[PDB]
RNA sequence: GGAAGUCGGCAAAAUAGAUGCGUAAGUUCGCAAGAAGCAUUGGCUCUGAGGGCAA
RNA sequence: AAGUUCACCGAUAUUUCUUCAAUAGAGGAAGCAAGUCGUAACAAGGUAGCUGUAGGACCUGCAGCUGG
RNA sequence: GAUCUGGUUGAUUCUGCCAGUAGUCAUAUGCUUGUUUCAAGGACUUAGCCAUGCAUGCCUCAGAAUCACUGCAGCAGGAAUCUGCGCAUGGCUCAUUAAUCAGACGUAAUCUGCCGCAAAAAUCUUGCGGCAAAAUUGGAUAACUUGGCGAAACGCCAAGCUAAUACAUGAACCAACCGGGUGUCUCCGAGACGCCCAGCGAAUGAAUGACAAAACCAAUGCCGCAGUAACACCCAGCAGUGUUGACUCAAUUCAUUCCGUGCGAAAGCCGGCUUCCGGCGUCUUUUGACGAACAACUGCCCUAUCAGCUGGUGAUGGCCGUGUAGUGGACUGCCAUGGCGUUGACGGGAGCGGGGGAUUAGGGUUCGAUUCCGGAGAGGGAGCCUGAGAAAUAGCUACCACUUCUACGGAGGGCAGCAGGCGCGCAAAUUGCCCAAUGUCAAAACAAAACGAUGAGGCAGCGAAAAGAAAUAGAGUUAUUUCAAUGGGGGAUAUUUAAACCCAUCCCGAGACAAUUGGAGGACAAGUCUGGUGCCAGCACCCGCGGUAAUUCCAGCUCCAAAAGCGUAUAUUAAUGCUGUUGCUGUUAAAGGGUUCGUAGUUGAACUGUGGGCUGCAGCCCGUGAAAGAAAAACACGGGAGGGGUGCAUGUCAUGCAUGCCGUCCGUGAUUUUUUACUGUGACUAAAGAAGCGUGACUAAAGCAGUCAUGACUUGAAUUAGAAAGCAUGGGAUAACAAAGGAGCUUUUUAAAGGUUGGAGAUUAUGGAGCUGUGCGACAAAUG
């Protein structure tokens, strides 16, 4: 995904953008989803960067993923 | 929690008519999984035809006249499964449960000194108290001192009459396997090359005797011999050779024409 | 409740219930073959329709296809067994020319009339219903029995009948 | 009664969930123990599956280990001196995990003299392994300073309300200096 | 018991400080508004927050 | 065992507030379906018609259109 | 089968709707119905109220009988009670619900009776008066008796007897291996001895849970440094080697508490041989299977006359804790100010979700209370005990609304289980028979004195829902008499069935055993027929008939359509390119905004590419240069390869019984390496339903069977499609995402200066290898 907000402490919001296909009209549709991820101090991602996240056990009310890699810009 | 099993929900590997009753016998927990087992009541009554109904099937079983792996079983809900030896000494018939080429359960006749061994696939290894190594097989057996070279996926040749392992077959390139799950069940192939994908399933590529190529998940293969020549277990008549439906339809039409 | 026996319908009423050209054509068939009601004619229309759509789908959409060799000879075997098709013709295109009278010929009531056992189609109907006719030593009471070509030379009178 | 489910919480959008099922036994909770200093008193609790939990109500004894020497002894708790959650737990004298307590230092001084031959042993005899292990071995002044005072700070490492024990470990190194500054 | 007294609730009773929550129609948009209404408050022993100058 | 004291879960009742759906009402207003009083439109319909606006079937002023 | 017809005008060509027409396991209603087979059936309105009866119990050879119980001759059968297991399943219903569900997945975050395969070395007991050894353990309670209380109550009290596989207590030596800490003796650091502790599981703390070239000193092994798993004797190889993608996991050693939740050889029960040989049953530890709970990757109705929602009053996150079987704002204390929203949040409304049903050329529209799977509930709302499992309802407690008996003191109830009632409505069966089949439970195989329960389920009744097959004659004679055939029906040594039934099979019986429902101007098949009425009565889905000569009303005759069926009403599909993605209209018929600006959104120009030579065959450094160098690679792992291909030594205190005669495989660290989307394959993908392979259930709707001669066919039950999302891999033409905005832009060669030694523990120098200031030789350069 792509980093969307870094206004929390050791937590970021990432967004996934995709196209959804409607069978009747034979055309696509823009959709998105937002996830809350835990950001380790080993990483320093900026807004707009691409990250790789992996599933873990529930760490909070909304967090279920952990940052594993960050790609600059 | 659940104790019943509707007939429509029962596995299709058994041959139960939807119009005969509402219920089917629910197998108990045991050596084999519920979805991949054949209960003893189905074998006695619906396949061997020894029992006309389930009342007579209880008389046979509760007398201990049926031995599974050299041990009487008196429960009609006992989950008999793959590579199991069933012997009825009074009638003197010995069978082994295998998969035919299409995928259905098949009873293969056996002889003495062949109904004394069985093949088990190792699914887990762990260390028990006192630092002893234990291997868990595909039918629930626990071997307390396996070969030091044993690994997960290998096949162990067991001796049911005397209860020690005799030989070990390793799983690697150039070996004979039989598929026990999926759409290729009951087909005997030959391991060509295995793809290893960590975290996900491993894919194994196999070639039949006739040269047909197919693939399946690595958990669905069962090593049975060094190659297709010297197999360690008797297989059904077709020897795991799948044939085209076009030719299959033709021969039965010709054979039935000359059958009379 | 908890019953899984199946059942389906076999005929279909026509659209436009008052076509003059259809009404008289159906009356010729009903009196020529001795049928009781128009439901018999509409039953034959349904089975003929089912044959045609299977062939048309199978004809050219899938090309030479394992789904064409299969059930491409089965229909011909089915058609040849009952006598709905000519022996010489062996292509799926020639099953589209099947007509209602052709299927109506291969009926037990019609076969008895053309075999000389019965003087008229109405006489053939009463004989079958009276258990005076047997096929391969088996009493048959259904005038709709579609006689297979293999049993053509086996139809005769009944042993238990006074005839 | 008490529940641990998320059905009564608001959604992340701020909306309210319409609950259409009753409370289940599988999601229950129980009232806390509030363990305190005093003579031993515990009560058993039957948990799921037939197991038992020991809910301790008062404790005054535990097992404390000296990590540097890899030993342990059974001593008596003297006081509660610090709690990170709230100092009202120090006032009420409750025992929970990770709280800081002061324990009796007498057993550890005796083992020190019996092992390394240092008094903060009536006859030297042939037993002169003291110099054998006293080489390349030193004791921090902070630990030794309070050993002769009579009490030594320790950290509780067990959950008293779940097992009925108050076991711990002696503070050393940077952890000791962290808490000594707050207490002053 | 509670305005039945009397021309008429005259006269008396009644509400009440401070803090938190909450507050209608109407309206010249300023108000109406302390609208209406609900809760807390003592004594004692403790804990936290809110500063200056000298190196 | 009965029984005191506290904390928690909390039915039920009373009162106050929010939302949804239905309900009466003297009297006034507005539509639709089935004798009298005038011809506003259709022809230059006898003052060509029509649109917006303001005032007193309709009439008059102001600006616009031809569907003159 | 990719189809249309009537109605606006005096006529004509359009737009447009109304009406006709076909289907519905879609209901209701009216008039009719000879036979048989197969089937739905109080969902809709009231998750309204319910008299009565029945729906969950279980005993074998193998847990406890002194019935004051029954037979006969101590044996057998044993009522009743204690004990162990089950009653958390099945059955019913669809009130709630935008989560639940579908496909695909995780628990390394956890619990787990019955079932399978396994494991077990703690614990000074008993008898006698120190000696012995097959442990001859203890107290109490039902059923029973006596006296009873109460109107009753699936309500009770006291006293006296006595069982255990109920409860409690408790077994030394036989009997081993190994380890830690410590006192008195001998040799010169070694050995011996004495003592304390050392079992499974639990809590805490500390380690293990691998790696990937020589000199000097102290102590050590072997003949001075060549051999060389490790180790101070009994054991000279009695673990130097757990698993995974990954672990603070499995397991081992040390210290303290353990045990202060726990752990019998049931101190158990039956048989067969002549004393040992079996069959059961039970406690603790561990992991397979069967389950439970939690989590969320893509999809999931209408509404803006609902635009802001949440906000330490827990809302988003952080720290230490508590609670839980376990993760978590699940919860207490403190801290920060976040999270969601026009890609529709929040609010309101109608609905249980799927597999699937109807219709349709294709694209689609619509239904799904109901047989299989999942969720939820038991008049309403809370709380809880037992238990492996319940927030259980034919369990308990309280309140509210209904309701029952009474001697007035008190005690009871929960049919959305099966039949039956009352109400409600347009709308839905018998207070029947049986455990014979299919299953569940369990102390249980069947028989023998000796038959487990089961309104689950079966099978009969009622029952034109719907679906198959089929009667109401046939052939002739000169218009009016001659034949043959019989099925309805009535019976049968009989057959079927748990008993019945039905059905099949056989035999006294005709030319009233007699068919209806709508119509006859047009759409739309069929009268210029005859009376009666006279814009009245009436017909008419639409157009329209009737005002004294009615093609249409009321009747007779004749004719038409379907036929054991046929009309009417209401919803729905098609007709409908009249919802238009495929595929609609907008000058005058309905409908372009008065004109501009503008943000999300939708759309968006060209280019980096003709391979050559000898329809083919085989080859090319596959532009030009230049010929090991040049235009996945490269170090290192023996705990990597069942150390992969290409009778003579060795030992002998040996179970050494042994050992030898160029590219790949595996794992680890360095080096820069590009996705999405589309497309082709492969894997994985409940039945029932749909498509269809085979088969003369007399045919068919069906079903998966059957066919051929002490049995064979190795009998058969083949295949296919199934939204979207997820997994692996091949291709690069059309596209997307991301980045920059163009001045943030040589290599190689030697010379010089510097800053493994036997093993284990310290000390030293040299050498690598990199890092700089120099010097040298050679070769390039896309811009002298
Ligand atoms: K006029
Ligand atoms: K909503
Ligand atoms: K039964
Ligand atoms: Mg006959
Ligand atoms: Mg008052
Ligand atoms: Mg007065
Ligand atoms: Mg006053
Ligand atoms: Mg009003
Ligand atoms: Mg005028
Ligand atoms: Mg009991
Ligand atoms: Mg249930
Ligand atoms: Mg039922
Ligand atoms: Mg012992
Ligand atoms: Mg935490
Ligand atoms: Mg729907
Ligand atoms: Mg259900
Ligand atoms: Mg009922
Ligand atoms: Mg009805
Ligand atoms: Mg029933
Ligand atoms: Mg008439
Ligand atoms: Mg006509
Ligand atoms: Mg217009
Ligand atoms: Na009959
Ligand atoms: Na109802
Ligand atoms: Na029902
Ligand atoms: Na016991
Ligand atoms: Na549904
Ligand atoms: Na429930
Ligand atoms: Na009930
Ligand atoms: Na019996
Ligand atoms: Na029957
Ligand atoms: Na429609
Ligand atoms: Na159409
Ligand atoms: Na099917």
């Amino acid at each position: 995904g792509v980093v969307h907000s870094t206004k929390m402490h050791r937590t970021i919001i990432i967004r996934r953008n995709y196209l959804h296909f409607i069978k009747k009209y034979q055309r696509y549709q823009k959709r998105h989803k937002s996830l809350a991820v835990h950001c380790s101090p080993a990483f320093d991602p900026k807004q707009g960067d691409e990250v790789v996240i992996g599933q873990c056990r529930p760490l909070s009310k909304t967090i279920r993923y952990n940052v594993l890699e960050v790609v600059s810009k | 929690a659940k104790k019943h099993l509707k007939r429509l929900y029962a596995p299709k590997d058994w041959m139960l008519s939807k119009l005969t009753g509402v219920f089917a016998p629910r197998p108990r927990p045991g050596p084999h999984k519920l979805r991949e087992c054949l209960p003893l009541l189905v074998i006695i009554r619906n396949r061997l035809k020894y029992a006309l109904n389930a009342r007579e099937g209880e008389m046979i079983l509760r007398q201990g006249l049926v031995h599974v792996d050299n041990h009487p079983r008196r429960d009609g809900k006992y989950p008999a499964g793959f590579m199991d030896v069933v012997e009825i000494p009074k009638t003197g018939d010995r069978f082994r449960l295998m998969y035919d080429v299409k995928g259905r359960f098949a009873l293969v006749n056996l002889s003495e000194a062949e109904a004394q061994i069985k093949l088990m696939k190792v699914v887990n290894l762990y260390t028990a108290t006192g630092r002893v190594p234990v291997a868990v097989t595909h039918d629930g057996h626990r071997i307390r001192y396996p070969d030091p070279h044993t690994s997960i996926g290998d096949t162990i040749v067991y001796n049911v009459k005397e209860k020690k392992c005799v030989d070990l077959i390793k799983n690697r390139q150039g070996k004979a396997v039989i598929v026990t799950g999926g759409a290729n069940r009951g087909r005997i192939g030959e391991i060509v090359k295995v793809e290893c994908h960590p975290g996900a399933f491993n894919i194994a590529h196999l070639k039949d005797a006739s040269g047909a190529e197919f693939a399946t998940r690595a958990a669905n293969i069962f090593v049975i011999g060094k190659d297709l020549n010297n197999l360690q277990v008797t297989v059904p008549k077709q020897q795991g050779l799948r044939m085209n439906v076009i030719q299959e339809r033709e021969e039965r039409l010709i054979a039935a024409e000359a059958r009379k | 409740m908890r019953n899984y026996n199946n059942f389906n319908r076999v005929w279909k009423a026509p659209r436009r219930p008052f076509e003059k050209e259809r009404l008289d054509r159906e009356m010729k068939l009903c009196g020529q073959y001795g049928l009781r009601c128009k439901r018999e004619i509409w039953r034959v229309n349904m089975t003929l329709s089912k044959m045609r759509r299977t062939a048309r789908l199978l004809l050219t959409l899938p090309e030479n296809h394992p789904r064409r060799l299969l059930e491409g000879s089965a229909i011909m075997r089915r058609c040849h067994e009952y006598g709905f098709l000519d022996e010489e013709k062996d292509k799926l295109d020639y099953v589209l020319s099947l007509t209602v009278p052709d299927i109506l010929e291969r009926r037990l009531q019609t076969i008895v009339f053309k075999a000389g056992l019965a003087k008229s189609v109405h006489h053939a109907r009463v004989l079958i219903q009276q258990r005076h006719i047997a096929v391969a030593k088996q009493i048959v009471t259904i005038p709709s029995f579609i006689v297979r070509v293999s049993s053509e030379r086996h139809i005769a009178f009944a042993d238990a009948s006074p005839f | 009664g008490i529940v641990r489910s998320r059905l009564h919480k608001r959604k992340i959008t701020g909306g309210k969930t319409k609950i259409h099922r009753k409370r289940m036994k599988a999601e229950l909770g129980r009232l806390p123990a509030n363990t305190r200093l005093g003579a031993r008193r515990v009560s058993p609790v039957r948990a799921r599956g037939g197991n038992f939990k020991i809910r301790a109500l008062r404790l005054d004894t535990g097992n404390f280990a000296w990590a540097s020497e890899a030993i342990a002894h059974r001593v008596r708790l003297l006081d509660v001196v610090y709690n990170a959650t709230s100092n009202e737990l120090v006032r009420t004298k409750t025992l929970v995990k990770n709280c800081i307590v002061a324990v009796d230092a007498a057993p550890f001084k005796r083992w020190y003299a019996k092992h390394y031959g240092i008094d903060l042993k009536a006859s030297p005899k042939l037993q002169r392994e003291w110099t054998r292990r006293r080489r390349n071995h030193r004791v921090e002044k902070a630990i030794a300073d309070q050993l002769r005072e009579g009490r030594v700070l320790a950290r509780i490492t067990s959950r008293p309300g779940q097992s009925g024990r108050a076991d711990g470990i002696l503070l050393e190194g940077a952890e000791l200096q962290f808490y000594l500054k707050r207490l002053e």
